[PDB]
Parts: C-alpha cells; sequence; structure tokens
C-alpha cells in the first residue's frame, strides 16, 4: 500500500515552534511532488504548500509565509513542515499529501493523504480523561436493541481514540464528536447498540487512549 | 484574495444524478484553473477524485465525472450510491497556489426512520467525584432534524446540556445523536425524575425516556 505516516503534533504554546514530519512508503517518493494541507476544527481545508522532488521549487500559501518552512529528505522518504510563531488559528489537523503531476494530460491531483497529526496551540495544560460506564439494562430496550457506552469526560487537548474490545467490536458502534465544555475541557461519548436478547452474551470493554497525557484505560461496561 | 464557493449541502436519492458546483470570485472558472475534486469520508479519509477539470483519477469509479457549467466547475455523480455520503471539496489552481472551497456535504436520502431512545443515569463512580452527567441517546434516525428536551422533576432544563451528532452512516444512511445533561452531585440528589424527551418526524408524538434516582 501507499503509506503516509505523520508525527510531531500535540500541545504547543503560543509563540512557540513545532516540527511535523511524515514518512512515506509504497511508492517512489523521490519522483513525486509533496504537499501539506490543514483543517481547523469544524472547518474547511487550507492548502499550506508544496515541494518538488529536488527541493528547488517550494511554493507556499502567500497570506501566511515567513512562518511555515517545508522541506524533504528523499533518502529517508520523508517530508517536513516547520511551524513557528504559533497562534490558536494554527490549531488543526495537518495532512501529508502526495501530488500526482502530469503535464501532458493537464492534470494535478492530490491523490494519497495521510491520516494527519493533531496540533493544538494553547497555554492550558494537559488533562487526562475520566472514563465512566453508561450501563445497559435489560429493562431499557428500544427498537429491539439495548444500548451501552462510555462517557469520556474532562480531557485536554483533543484527540482521544476509543474502541471496543480492542477493535474486535465494530457493528453498532458510534463514537460521537467531542464537545467543548464551558470549563474549557472536552467531553465525548461512545456507544454500542446490540439486539436485546444478546445482552448477556458477551463482554464489552471500551478502550480509551489519550496520547497527550499518556492515559490508557480499559473500562468494562457491566449490564446493571 | 480568491474565494472558492460551493453549495453547503445537497440531498439525493440512490440512483439519482447529483451535480456539485464550484465557483470563483475572480470571475469564470476556466481550464487554466485546473479544477480538482477531493472526497472526504469519516475518520478523515481523503480521496483525490478529479484532476484537470475532467480527468478522473486511477481507481476512481466511473460514476464520478467533472466538467464546466457556465461560470463554474462541476462534479457530477451519475447514479449516487449510499457509499457516496461524504464531504466533497473542489480546489482551483491560481498563479502558483491552490485554494480550496468550503466543501459540500452530500446526504443520501432514505425513508424516514424514528430514533431508538435511551437514557443513562450517572455512574456511581462519577458521583464519587462530585458531578453527575445524564446521557440521552438517539440512535439510527432519518432525517436529521431532532429536538431533545431535558426535564428534571418535570421542569424544563435550559443551557446545561450539550449535544453531538454523527455523520450519516454509509450503510443504513441514518444519523445518531448524543446529549449530556450536567449538574452537580448535590443538585442531582435533590431531584427524583430525570427525563429525556424527543421529537422527530418519524414519531407521531414525542417519546420520553426517564428514570427515578435511586431506583
Amino acid at each position: 500500500e501507499v503509506k503516509l505516516l505523520e508525527s510531531g503534533g500535540g500541545l504547543a504554546q503560543p509563540g512557540g515552534s513545532l516540527k511535523l514530519s511524515c514518512a512515506a512508503s509504497g511508492f517512489d517518493f523521490r519522483r513525486y511532488w509533496m504537499t501539506w494541507v490543514r483543517q481547523a476544527p469544524g472547518k474547511g481545508l487550507e492548502w499550506i504548500g508544496e515541494i518538488n522532488p529536488d527541493s528547488r521549487t517550494i511554493n507556499y500559501m502567500p497570506s501566511l509565509k515567513d512562518k511555515f518552512i517545508i522541506s524533504r529528505d528523499n533518502a529517508k522518504n520523508s517530508l517536513y513542515l516547520q511551524l513557528s510563531r504559533l497562534r490558536s488559528e494554527d490549531s488543526a489537523l495537518y495532512y501529508c499529501v502526495r501530488l500526482d503531476f502530469d503535464v501532458y494530460n493537464h492534470y494535478y491531483v492530490l491523490d494519497y493523504w495521510g491520516q494527519g497529526t493533531s496540533v493544538t496551540v494553547s497555554s492550558a495544560s494537559t488533562k487526562g480523561p475520566s472514563v465512566f460506564p453508561l450501563a445497559p439494562s435489560s429493562k431499557s430496550t428500544s427498537g429491539g436493541t439495548a444500548a451501552l457506552g462510555c462517557l469520556v469526560k474532562d480531557y485536554f487537548p483533543e484527540p482521544v481514540t476509543v474502541s471496543w474490545n480492542s477493535g474486535a467490536l465494530t457493528s453498532g458502534v458510534h463514537t460521537f464528536p467531542a464537545v467543548l465544555q464551558s470549563s474549557g475541557l472536552y467531553s465525548l461519548s461512545s456507544v454500542v447498540t446490540v439486539p436485546s436478547s444478546s445482552l448477556g452474551t458477551q463482554t464489552y470493554i471500551c478502550n480509551v487512549n489519550h496520547k497527550p497525557s499518556n492515559t490508557k484505560v480499559d473500562k468494562k461496561v457491566e449490564p446493571k | 484574495e480568491l474565494v472558492v464557493t460551493q453549495e453547503s449541502a445537497l440531498t439525493t436519492s440512490p440512483g439519482e444524478t447529483v451535480t456539485l458546483t464550484c465557483r470563483s470570485s475572480s470571475g469564470a472558472v476556466t481550464t487554466s484553473n485546473y479544477a480538482t475534486w477531493v472526497q472526504e469520508k469519516p475518520d478523515h479519509l481523503f480521496t483525490g477524485l478529479i484532476g484537470g477539470t475532467n480527468k478522473r483519477a486511477p481507481g476512481v469509479p466511473a460514476r464520478f465525472s467533472g466538467s464546466l457549467i457556465g461560470d463554474r466547475a462541476a462534479l457530477t455523480i451519475t447514479g449516487a450510491q449510499t457509499e457516496d455520503e461524504a464531504i466533497y471539496f473542489c480546489a482551483l489552481w491560481n498563479s502558483n497556489h491552490l485554494v480550496f472551497g468550503g466543501g459540500t456535504k452530500l446526504e443520501i436520502k432514505r425513508t424516514v426512520a424514528a430514533p431508538s431512545v435511551f437514557i443513562f443515569p450517572p455512574s456511581d463512580e462519577q458521583l464519587k467525584s462530585g458531578t453527575a452527567s445524564v446521557v440521552c441517546l438517539l440512535n439510527n434516525f432519518y432525517p436529521r432534524e431532532a429536538k431533545v428536551q431535558w426535564k428534571v422533576d418535570n421542569a424544563l432544563q435550559s443551557g446545561n446540556s450539550q449535544e453531538s451528532v454523527t455523520e450519516q452512516d454509509s450503510k443504513d444512511s441514518t444519523y445518531s445523536l448524543s446529549s449530556t445533561l450536567t449538574l452537580s452531585k448535590a443538585d442531582y440528589e435533590k431531584h427524583k425524575v430525570y427525563a429525556c424527551e424527543v421529537t422527530h418526524q418519524g414519531l407521531s408524538s414525542p417519546v420520553t425516556k426517564s428514570f427515578n434516582r435511586g431506583e
């Protein structure tokens, strides 16, 4: 497969700098133009810039230059983005993106995208979440189903990853978008629905990871 | 400062043709803009669909095609499928730089579905910490519009709840919604009946789910 693994994100303080990086495999990286794109929370895409194979053409979004430096190291199949003079507006998901060029066809497509690395600019400190069960009841069924879940509460910054039974359980799962509370901390819930008669049939454990605070939690959700 | 604009949201039925457009504030979108389209699906999964206005990318289903209509660039989906639920972004090349539009949510239409509703009392573990969250779940409904009202001992609650909705499910085309009512432990102990009341087009009258504290 083509793989584009980003890293280097997390919490940064206002004014400070940060270096994102991106390692590529599954294609001849040497030959391809590379791009960085970002997406602030609940907003659209914003092109940052692009670099050609030999690092001689580096084009940037003008309305914010002298701030982002793009480079690449073709021997390490790696792309870099240096951020400086950081403000809250720079808080976003940053995507490593491959640009397929084709001058004959008149063709330029952003074809493979990395998953992105999260950057938050804030002087607020990290906070791990508390994880609370949302217990199901045999007596509280609706539309032929029983619901159970986890409340992942009071964390900062985004993101948390949530899964059920180490990823083995995916049918019926909904992890909801995190909400920002008036305290300045985030909160989210993840739920599983199952056919009512299957409730006692298996164990449900929600796995909650929060990398910025190094929190890992496995919470068993017992019917109650 | 070039601004690219797209429709916010469109709805289409399976098998129907739908056309997304992309306009510019500099004037007509032209071949020299090299219009590109990108599709975004949940978990931020991006796929380049169209390059150079009307060139479909390798691996991309024939169902998708790109063109110009008058002023604008256009992405046509001929025979929309449930898996086409996504956000579609167009991007115009200009001078050196590339500028994205704001994106268009594509909703796939389906028959109205009422939500299943569930209410969860706070866990004994949370109550140890001094606060109490009551969660209400609205599962697998369509269309999206849905009212949730919280009541405590029959009193309408205001400005102490938050709400969150999933993206349209790519399979059953439904939405789900989660709502949290937060109060302090002390305030939670003063009241008996906690209710979640839900109106939706698929319900002929509102559904209430409730529980009694300590029962």
